[PDB]
RNA sequence: GGGAAGUCGGCUCCGUAACUUGGUACGGACAGGGGAAUCUG
RNA sequence: GGGAUAACUGGCUUGUGGCGGCCAAGCGUUCAUAGCGACGUCGCUUUUUGGAUGUCGGCUCUUCCUAUCAUACCGAAGCAGAAUUCGGUAAGCGUUGGAUUGUUCACCCACUAAUAGGGAACGUGGACCGUCGUGAGACAGGUUAGUCCCUACUGAUGAACUCGUCGCAAUGGUAAUUCAGCUUAGUACGAGAGGAACCGCUGAUUCAGAUAAUUGGUUUUUGCGGUUGUCCGACCGGGCAGUGCCGCGAAGCUACCAUCUGCUGGAUAAUGGCUGAACGCCUCUAAGUCAGAAUCCAUGCCAG
């Protein structure tokens, strides 16, 4: 049944930088943690970790967080954002509080990435006496009641379970002074928007909210505009600056030759090696696409091609994602195939080439893709397969980067790193590797079934893609008409341009032919063909630079753990059952002291939380069985142990 | 694959009757003015909305089914430009796309009008306006619907040409040899009557050569016009010559039996040769039976040899009538293109990197034949009677009667009863067709069967006689 | 062609929809989860079920992470509910098992562990060729 | 449910009615159509199947069969029917001398009280030289009647029930001139006809009975008059063979009845008809067996049937012994048989 | 599918009843009639040959 | 208790040595249990 | 604050827009020009490059209509085959979900032969008044508004016609559906890719009616065996745990959890014909008349 049962898992990456509409006896600016003045226990704990120099996303943020300003954070993964928001707690807290009530709230989207912030906290918080509890799904809802009675001061939690605790416990949420919403773009993607709203209303008006993320979708923007007070945008340096060491090339391909066009770039443009390679590899090409069904085609075709390729997509398994991003990072494979959401989750190393199998809809998505490569002064390349329907998104990419566009061989030596260069591929070698694609498609049924799935998956993606602008749409019609659209691309050399020129100067007259008589003229239908052709035949600086005003600039319903739509405020009865199961009294309010009893009644275990706790007695002894005496006392020993 | 799976496209009148009868037959049609105005409005809104969706699902069907020109091979978008004017084709489909956009706009506006209506008369007049306005939009669309119906019939009646595979292409001047050669090598329906252009469209056939499938394309013919002007018939020829990779076969009539001069035939080659520069060409001097290569004067031989001085042109001789050359002109051409294609295939895999692919590793493994190290061969137990045994021919009158023929005489697949004892071998025939005992006195007979049972039973007799003399069954 | 097995005599179906069954081939999957038994009748409140030899749609729940949380068709090869055979043998297997197979009838796995039901080997020749014990 | 069988109505009579006899033409020879029997139970067989095109071709197939105990009938009367524009109607009925006590019991309800007086004056009509009346009775049949039937009754003296009454019906004669079937029925008077003459092996018949009644836990559930068509006869047993259940590939001298007897029936010591599958009715119940109305259009008919074995093991429990000798030989000798001997 | 009361199915059945199952039922019925034969053979107003009277809602009572 | 459903489920601390009350290296331990079974001598 | 209609439809409703112009048979103030005026065509909407929905439901069941989604039959289409498309006769027989949603439809995805639409007096299980306000508003302000009988039918009985046996059959109900595999056959057809059907044969789903040999399930046979705790001082034998617990089990009942069975003649509709007038050609129709749908009416079946 599940042929797109719910929806395609990689949906779209809504991005926004209209989020700028939020706003000698002297160690002179050493740029270290001590220049910011952290705690003496905390700064040696940093030295235990190995953070000698703060990463740039820390260096901007942790100044502002101590000065108590709400910080929205643009930061790619792997930049050390996780430490960037907990070292202001180990600075803020410095001791365990005798009063009841946690003072730190950390909201994590997934279970596994919650443990990533968990492991950071004890790694950065040794020496002090802080208390941390984790509230994730799949754990018992009797253990999590008890860990609240252990009186923490940092609670890390998934918003589904934390709200379920909050409505069940009727916890006074006011004891928390600093809230962090880590990876909130992941939070809104899994459908926590309604539960984040009810959490936010219950958080106190006096709080310090930050929010660290990789991207800012438009729905996230309205959440901070209603949630965060006086937000400040912090961006990772030159994220929006495409690095000038990058050379780009855009190739005009048809829809039926897109697979063979990817085989051209790997074979003769990159000259990638075949097979497994004998810290990434030197070639190290990524492949970007649109849907998980396109991932499965592109991965499985390259296995049949013979290239070493790993693949990650949106609804990929937890363990399955680690092993493939491990293989790419240590250089055991050459190709990584991501959609966009798997890209923004996994940590991307220094990368050499980037292939765009499908053109990004927003021009800012292209920046995010080429931002993953050609960094830190090393040269890089970025190729994309443009189409006719994907052409207006390319002319919109011109207007954003402000670059010049060349069409095939309009210039003898176009500047790849500065000018957008479009054209066609080698004709001869494209028809060989699309012959191979059609040969494999006719041969193996499994790849053929993957084509039919990704054909209808693409047809949905075509319909729901954000449309291009009208001026970009109109100007796409002219360059299609223009003679440079089908000419050979500039990489392939001037020597390739001559024998292409001596042939297509004659060939273009075949394409420009207009039939004076359609074959139905060669009856009522014959009079009809004469009726169309008569109806539809062809129809016969003065401004100062200083001032010129230019038109251009410069009962609420939630989803429960059972998956059934439950009313938001539901008091089931488990705490009430909890409160005579051990017959506890009234819980503390916010402010009263902890009970040294209540911590030791419901403490933590030794630490290894095994998932297997099923204790059963063996079955009764059958006196005619083979192991009668062996079964006999082990049943009795079970009665002694109980 | 082909464009046969394009649904038939109706005229403007048949579009109107299909849409309007769908609205009447598949929805309720009875409403009385004494009913509530909320359900009077709900009745008429459903009728207007249903009409639009059937229009949109039909206008969307023709748009989706018809091929987009800028997605095909350059052979196909040029062929579909010549056959049907591509300027006229996207304005016919373009007209039907903006017609569906207006119909939803009519439907979107009139459901808003109906929602604020106040009488059954008002709702009746508002539906008739909407169904009438969609009717007069389709009736205006009459002219492009006839075009799209006619290009649909001719697209489904078009030969399947796949540019990727190995292709033999037969071209040349009209009335030389083309239809006779394609008929001689390939079973393919190609007319053979003797006038200027009998063939008006491309004809495709297929042939086999060392167990590999080859396709052959026959084309109408090209005149001496310098391709600035040609009609649609010969522009079909040069499109297949310019876009399809093929070992082309330029048939040349040495005799003037086509009525067209031999010096004109060379001038066509030198005009179209720039489209042939990459491929390999073979000029077939057809019809030597009436005029042989030694009979014409030595001046024309020199420029014929000058064609061979270009390294990509070969002289081949054949004569379709009497088939004096067609098999060896076929064996020559597909051999040269096979060794060309294998040269590219070994290059595609031995490119200047030093690493061979896994597809190359799999295919060298197939070619490798394992041979035992010692080199001895095992003894083969082929019986002597099978070497002189006569092969079975179904058209031979004197046939060995098979079990299929016995079946058809005695019934059919589900009537005939196979006799699995007629093939039994025994000591004598009447032991066959015998009921074989299975159970006797509550035990299996089969477990008690062995040869020398008679001698084994005598040991039971002798030992029983021993125990009777021993008195070991006596009561005390 | 719709994947309907032809010419089989019906037995007691012992694998309803939403039933966890073991995986017998070496494709890496360790568990399959039935969502659709094709060829089943259309009846209200009647859960579709399939016996040995019926080809079903399944989701991998246990196994190697490359093959986890994917949907493939499969053929039931063992079942635990007793069923009739035409010679009078009432018989059943120790577990419910199936093999991941393509819609044509070619299995992705290379070998089959455990026994193979007689009905599945007769209906699908590729499973019969890859079977070690046909019982 | 089905509207063809509604409303749920009890059968008006315990026996069962033929209702429709097969259409008669005189070209075939004379033959009777219906018969009774009494159901004894069910057992298993193995049949070597001879069906071309089936998966079970030429391999053993287990099959459930029923056993109906049929003692020989006795012909006692001949009723003739004339064809009126209000339907058929019985014109006259002729009986025979020496009606048995069991068939006379059917005419009575208190046999023990009533002195045996039925058909006493009719028997004097035969013997006191008023045989002119009997010949006038038969000549009226020959001249006016279009179809004739045989009044035949079964003997439950040999069938081991506790019922001493008998069961009468009309059995239609088909196939001949109305004169020819008169001499047929008159010759059958006071004579026992056997089921071997009525039906034969591998032929497909109809069974008429009343179903089981589901009383004592919306209305009458059960006890319905059902006729069920297309049941295949696998064996007619002769009773005196002493090898009734013996097949060609099982040479064990055994009768049809299982060890310990049929449950609530007893031992079948008479002719039995072994029929494919289930049959309407219960144990000890009268079963009316009837010929097919129409010529068969199936290959299930015209199919010769050969049997491998018949299950003579007990149905009072799980038994895996067919004969008493097999049970004794497997179990060895016991201490009760040692003390008795 | 074709109905059980379809005219083509009836005609196919009529050819089976005439050609295939016809003589088989005729031969079986001959053997049964021979068996019934073996069991069977094992003045007019004074002799009863002339039929007389034995021992009205159709006409109105006069 | 079971089946079904939904999920992302099942597949660091002690002692010892030099350095400044705190860190650094070495040695040991943590990061399992239960129930059901089969085959084999 | 006064006045006025007790209330709506009941040969209602459905598939083809409005406006202006041109043309226009007829009728008319006296005539086609005082003028009313259809079908078409022209101009506008409308063109030369391919989301909408308020209270409701949700399920089962009965019955009906056809405005037919499937299954049967035909007519037409570049309809080669395959798959279809449009239309007509047809209500015998069947007729889903999932994502999303306040809820539905549209669209998309999956299954299936298909998972059509409707009807059943739209089937059977506040209401003012008072008080305080008046640029707006209210009132823990009030009281008040505002429904257990008869009978049809079915089943089982039943008085009288003397009791009983075997029958006839007026009338009423009526039952079977759909798919697949083998052969035809890799065959017709086809350039290729592909690819049927009739006759014959064998299964399966649904539906209906039965049955208990065998295989599961169940144990007021309380049948056999083991076992827990109590008391009668002890044995025996008992009260005991409103039929203690644990194994196995006959019989009986059951199981879409097992097995069996489901049948043929006539007349037609759309349509295809034959002979042949009207009408000196011609025509399936007018008089005569052949074939033909899962249709109709009966047989088979149930009641009597
Ligand atoms: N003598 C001779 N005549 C030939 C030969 N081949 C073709 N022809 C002539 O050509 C006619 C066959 O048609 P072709 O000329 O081969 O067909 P075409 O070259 O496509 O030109 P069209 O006639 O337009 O079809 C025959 O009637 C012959 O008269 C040949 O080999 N020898």
């Amino acid at each position: 049944m599940p042929k797109r049962a719910v929806s395609p898992a990689p949906s779209e990456n809504e991005v926004d930088i209209a989020g700028s509409l939020f706003a000698g006896k002297t160690v002179k600016k050493g740029g270290g943690f001590q220049a910011m003045g952290l705690d003496a226990n905390l700064l040696r704990a940093i030295a235990r970790k190995g953070f000698s120099v703060p990463t740039p996303i820390q260096r901007k943020t942790i100044p502002l967080i101590l000065e108590r300003r709400d910080v929205v954070g643009m930061a790619r993964t792997g930049s050390g954002k996780t430490a960037a928001f907990v070292i202001p707690m180990i600075e803020r807290l410095k001791a365990h509080s005798a009063r009841f009530g946690a003072r730190a709230l950390v909201l994590s989207p997934s279970r596994e990435l919650a443990l990533q912030t968990l492991k950071v906290v004890k790694e950065l918080g040794k020496g002090t006496d802080l208390k941390t509890v984790l509230l994730v799904g799949g754990d018992s809802l009797e253990e999590q009641f008890g860990l609240m009675a252990t009186n923490p001061d940092i609670i890390i939690a998934t918003p589904g379970r934390f709200l379920h605790l909050k409505v069940e416990m009727s916890l006074d949420l006011s004891s928390i002074k600093y809230v962090v919403f880590d990876e909130a773009d992941r939070l809104f993607e899994m459908g926590f928007a309604a539960q984040l709203t009810e959490i936010l209303h219950a958080l106190p008006p006096s709080r310090q909210t930050l929010l660290f993320s990789a991207t800012l979708p438009s729905s996230l923007v309205e959440f901070t505009r209603a949630g965060l007070q006086d937000p400040v945008l912090v961006r990772l340096d030159a994220e929006t600056k495409v690095s000038p060491d990058l050379e780009s090339a855009f190739f005009s391909v048809k829809s039926g030759e897109k697979e063979g066009a990817l085989l051209h770039i790997l074979y003769d443009i990159i000259k990638m090696p075949l097979g497994d390679p004998p810290k990434p590899t030197e070639h190290s090409t990524i492949i970007f696409t649109a849907t998980k069904h396109h991932v499965e085609y592109i991965s499985n075709l390259l296995r049949l091609a013979g290239f070493s390729v790993s693949y990650v997509y949106g609804s990929l398994d937890q363990t399955a994602r680690k092993i493939q991003v491990d293989n790419f990072r240590r250089g055991r494979t050459n190709i990584l195939v991501v959609t966009d959401v798997a890209a923004r989750g996994i940590d991307i190393p220094v990368l050499a080439n980037v292939i765009n199998y499908d053109f990004p809809p927003q021009p800012k998505i292209f920046v995010h893709r080429v931002g993953r490569t050609a960094r830190a002064g090393q040269r890089g390349w970025a190729y994309a397969l443009v189409r006719e329907s994907d052409l207006p998104y390319l002319l919109d990419l011109q207007l954003f980067l402000g670059r010049r566009l060349v069409l095939g061989r309009e210039e003898k030596d176009p500047s790849f790193a500065r000018d957008i260069v479009v054209g066609s591929l080698k004709r001869v070698e494209l028809e060989n590797n699309v012959e191979w694609v059609n040969k494999v498609l006719h041969e193996n049924e499994d790849i053929g079934a993957l084509k039919r799935v990704t054909a209808k998956a693409e047809k949905l993606y075509m319909k729901t893609r954000n449309p291009a602008s009208s001026q970009s749409a109109k100007r796409a019609r002219e360059v299609i008409v223009s003679k440079g659209w089908g000419q050979l691309h500039a990489i392939f050399g001037e020597e390739a341009a001559n024998e292409e020129q001596v042939r297509d100067n004659l060939l273009s007259k075949i394409t420009g032919y207009k039939p004076q008589e359609t074959i139905f003229e060669i009856n009522k239908a014959a009079e009809a063909v004469r009726s169309f052709r008569q109806r539809i035949g062809p129809r016969k600086s003065f401004a100062d630079p200083e001032v010129y005003m230019s038109y251009t600039p410069r009962v609420k319903m939630i989803r429960g753990e059972s998956g059934v739509k439950i009313a938001a405020s539901f008091k089931s009865g488990r705490f009430e059952k909890w409160r005579q199961q051990h017959r506890l009294g009234r819980l503390p309010q916010v402010g009263e002291m902890e009970k040294a009893n209540l911590v030791r009644n419901f403490s933590l275990p030794s630490g290894p939380r095994f998932k297997h706790k099923q204790m059963k007695a063996p079955k009764e002894a059958d006196k005619w069985r083979d192991d009668y005496e062996v079964r006999k006392k082990r049943v009795a020993e079970a009665k002694e142990k109980r | 694959t082909g464009w046969k799976d394009i649904p038939p496209v109706p005229t403007a009148q048949e579009f109107i009757d299909i849409v309007l009868s769908r609205t009447q037959r598949r929805l309720p049609t009875q409403i009385r003015p004494g009913f509530k105005i909320s359900r009077i409005r709900a009745f008429y809104t459903r009728k207007v909305k249903f009409t639009q969706e059937t229009c949109s699902e039909k206008f969307g069907a023709i748009i989706s089914s018809f091929p987009v020109l800028s997605d095909q091979h350059p052979f196909h978008r040029d062929l579909m430009n010549i056959l049907y004017d591509a300027d006229h084709f996207k304005v016919a489909l373009g007209q039907i796309s903006t017609a569906k956009n207006l119909i939803e706009t009519i439907s979107r506006d009139y459901v808003r009008l109906l929602k604020y209506a106040q009488s059954l008369y008002q709702c009746k007049q508002l539906k008739r306006a909407a169904l009438g306005r969609m009717a007069t939009l389709i009736k205006r669309l009459k002219d492009p619907l006839i075009y799209l119906d006619q290009v649909r019939q001719h697209l489904a009646r078009l030969p399947d040409i796949n540019p990727t595979t190995r292709t033999l292409l037969v071209a040349g001047f009209p009335n030389v040899g083309k239809s006779s050669f394609v008929r001689s090598v390939t079973r393919a329906d190609t007319p053979v009557e003797p006038y200027a252009f009998t063939t008006k469209s491309l004809f495709v056939g297929h042939l086999d050569y060392k167990y590999l499938r080859y396709q052959v394309i026959d084309t109408p013919g090209i005149l001496d016009h310098p391709l600035e002007e040609m009609n649609t018939i010969e522009m079909q020829s040069v499109t297949a010559l310019a876009h399809l990779r093929a070992a082309v076969l330029y048939f040349m009539d040495i005799s003037e039996q086509c009525g067209f001069s031999l010096k004109a035939q060379i001038n066509l080659f030198k005009s179209i040769k720039p489209l042939f520069a990459n491929k390999m060409v073979f000029i077939v001097l057809n019809k030597m039976d009436i005029k042989k290569f030694e009979e014409l004067d030595p001046e024309m031989q020199q420029e014929i040899n000058d064609l061979t001085k270009s390294g990509e042109v070969e002289i081949l001789r054949a004569s379709c009538a009497t088939q004096e050359g067609v098999q060896e002109v076929k064996n020559h051409v597909c051999e040269r293109l096979l060794v060309e294609r294998v040269s590219q295939k070994l290059k595609a895999g031995t490119h200047s990197n030093g690493n061979i692919g896994t597809r190359l590793q799999e295919v060298m493994a197939r070619i490798h034949v394992a041979t035992p190290m010692d080199g001895t061969t095992r003894e083969t137990f082929i019986p002597e009677a099978v070497k002189n045994l006569k092969k079975y021919d179904k058209n031979d009158p004197n046939r060995r009667v098979l079990a299929r023929d016995i079946e058809e005489a005695n019934g059919g697949a589900g009537v005939f009863n196979v006799d699995l004892r007629k093939d039994w071998i025994l000591e004598n025939p009447e032991w066959k067709y015998d009921k074989i005992p299975e159970i006797f006195d509550g035990k299996n007979v089969y477990d008690y069967i062995d040869p020398d049972i008679d001698a084994k039973l005598q040991a039971l007799e002798e030992e029983e006689e021993r125990l009777e003399k021993e008195g070991f069954y006596d009561e005390d | 062609k719709r994947g309907a097995p032809g010419g089989k005599l019906k037995m007691t179906l012992g694998l309803p929809v939403g039933a966890i069954m073991n995986c017998a081939d070496n494709s890496g999957a360790r568990n399959l989860y039935i969502i659709a038994v094709k060829g089943a009748g259309a009846r209200l409140n009647r859960l579709p079920a399939g016996g040995v030899g019926d080809m079903v749609m399944a989701t991998v729940k246990k196994g190697k992470p490359e093959l986890r949380k994917k949907v493939h068709p499969a053929v039931i090869v063992r079942q635990a509910k007793p069923w009739k055979r035409f010679d009078g043998v009432f018989l059943y297997f120790e577990d419910n098992a199936g093999v991941i197979v393509n819609p044509k009838g070619e299995m992705k796995g290379s070998a089959i562990t455990g026994p193979v039901g007689k009905e599945a080997a007769e209906l699908w020749p590729r499973i019969a060729s890859n079977a070690g014990v046909v019982m | 449910g089905s509207l063809a069988f509604l409303p749920r109505k009890r059968a008006a009579r315990h026996r069962g009615r033929v209702k429709s006899f097969p259409k008669d033409d005189p070209k075939k020879p004379v033959h009777l159509t219906a018969a009774m029997g009494y159901k004894a139970g069910m057992t298993t067989i193995v049949r070597d199947l001879d069906r071309p095109g089936a998966k079970a071709h030429k391999k053993e197939v287990v099959e459930a069969v029923t056993i109906i105990d049929c003692p020989p009938m006795v012909v006692v009367g001949l009723v003739g029917y004339i064809e009126t524009p209000r339907g058929l109607r019985s014109l006259t009925t002729v009986w025979a001398e020496h009606l048995s006590d069991e068939v006379k019991r059917r005419f009575y309800k208190n046999w023990y009280k009533s002195k045996k007086k039925a058909f006493t004056k009719y028997a004097k009509k035969y013997a006191e030289n008023n045989g002119a009346s009997i010949t006038r009775e038969l000549e009226r049949i020959k001249k006016y009647c279009t179809v004739v039937r045989v009044l035949a009754h079964t003997q439950i003296r040999k069938t081991p029930l506790k019922q001493k009454k008998a069961h009468l019906m009309e059995i239609q004669i088909n196939g001949g001139s109305v004169a020819d079937k008169v001499e047929f029925g008159r010759s059958l008077f006071e004579k026992p006809v056997t089921i071997d003459t009525i039906f034969e092996k591998d032929e497909m018949i109809d069974v008429i009975a009343v179903t089981k009644g589901h009383g004592f836990v919306a209305g009458q559930m059960g006890y319905h008059h059902r006729t069920s068509v297309n049941h295949k006869i696998y064996r007619i047993g002769k009773g005196d063979d002493e090898a009734n259940a013996s097949t060609e590939t099982d040479l064990t001298k055994k009768k049809i009845t299982p060890m310990g007897g049929f449950v609530r029936y007893g031992e079948v010591n008479n002719d039995y008809v072994m029929i494919k599958g289930s049959v309407p009715g219960v144990k000890k119940r009268i079963m009316t067996l009837r010929k097919s109305l129409f010529t068969h259009t199936s290959r299930k008919a015209l199919e010769k049937v050969e049997l491998k074995w018949i299950d003579t093991s007990s149905e009072f429990g799980h038994g895996a012994f067919q004969t008493a000798a097999e049970k004794k030989q497997f179990m060895g000798t016991l201490k009760k048989d040692l003390q008795t001997s | 599918a074709k109905s059980a009361r379809a005219s083509r199915i009836k005609e196919n059945h009529q050819r089976f009843k005439k050609n295939i199952a016809g003589p088989v039922e005729a031969a079986r019925l001959e053997r049964l009639s021979a068996k019934l034969m073996a069991i069977a053979q094992a003045s007019g107003v004074k002799s009863g040959k002339s039929i007389g009277r034995k021992d009205s809602s159709i006409v109105f009572p006069m």
